[PDB]
């Protein structure tokens, strides 16, 4: 087995994910050895999925041929289910990266939105707090729920927050239809 | 306004999993 | 690939031990599986070692690893797991789990590290220990009558080559 190979998988399994433009190396090595990494972890049932496009390479829960495993039931995995909030939290960050991607071109950029911004939209739906120490307390922790998810980073001196691109493989088509049917039979009844 | 429903879990499979801290070795 | 011996290889290499007292369908699975496991480990650099004796299924290293990590302790914990591994072969000797009480091992500290002149000093060092000592998974949890379990690892804990820097360090710290 190819040390680089090993290196590879060993680097995405503990990160979860690799990018190019931070370990071109390692993205490219796993890219080019998709077969080779795919028999590697069909014993750990876990999956890679590659965007070239977005230059990202990261690791999901392998489909075995039970209809229903959850995808939380795995051993390996260490994380807490999304609730609600979150998860409309996770649809406006996915708004606004939509937003971004819209009017981008060539070059190295990032998403950033401040905090002050996202306050009023969430608080149409969530409400609205006596005091403005409260509503951004309350922003800041689920800014640290969705962090430590990995789907963002900490916040630097200009109060702002980037979104990383791994939300567009977390807000996939797919899963946001699944999510919509849910959402659906949950309000009605 | 109600804290039950906001928090009732939703249904999103887990994208971007990392290793799961250390080998608790 | 059968689901009993995935889901056997995951949980001994999440946890790095298997017993039949807490999973006798894993521990089955796995004896009856030697070479698949050993098969599945290659790979890995990791090798299934069994003691039928106390049906402890362990991975060792087969051949300074990428997926082992190595940590050295301190004296404070060094004759510690001296004086469990020798509660534990006496227990042994005497012929179910070892069962050591809290109280026992305030004296086997104290002629070593001095007498701390409270009580309070030394149930808090002996608690701050064991859960040391539990960090790493040597022993189980503190009973209702000050006693903690003593887990058969204590057999496999090292090769005789940190047996003997144990020994070694014990008459040393026994000379003072």
């Amino acid at each position: 087995t190819p040390q680089r190979v090993r290196e590879a998988v060993q680097e995405m399994l503990k990160y979860g994910l690799l990018e190019e433009s931070h370990k071109p190396n390692l993205y490219r090595s796993a890219l080019t050895n998709i077969e080779v990494v795919d028999r590697i972890l069909e014993p750990l049932d876990l999956a890679m999925g590659v965007d070239e496009v977005r230059g990202l390479v990261f690791v999901t829960v392998r489909q075995g041929e039970v209809a229903e495993q959850d995808d939380w039931s795995h051993p390996l995995v260490r994380r807490q289910r999304l609730n609600l909030e979150q998860s409309l939290l996770i649809a406006i960050l996915r708004q606004h990266f939509i937003a971004y991607e819209q009017e981008s071109g060539t070059g190295a950029s990032q998403a950033l939105v401040a905090v002050d911004e996202l306050i009023p939209q969430l608080q149409v739906y969530l409400g609205e707090l006596g005091s403005e120490a409260k509503e951004r307390n309350r922003i800041i922790t689920l800014l640290d729920q969705l962090k430590g998810h990995g789907l963002v980073s900490a916040l630097d001196a200009h109060d702002r927050v980037i979104i990383r691109p791994i939300i567009t493989h977390l807000a996939n088509p797919e899963n946001l239809q699944a999510l919509v049917v849910w959402l659906r039979e949950q309000v009605e009844g | 306004q109600r804290q039950s429903e906001r928090r009732k879990p939703a249904c999103l499979p887990p994208v971007g999993v990392a290793i799961t801290g250390v080998p608790a070795i």
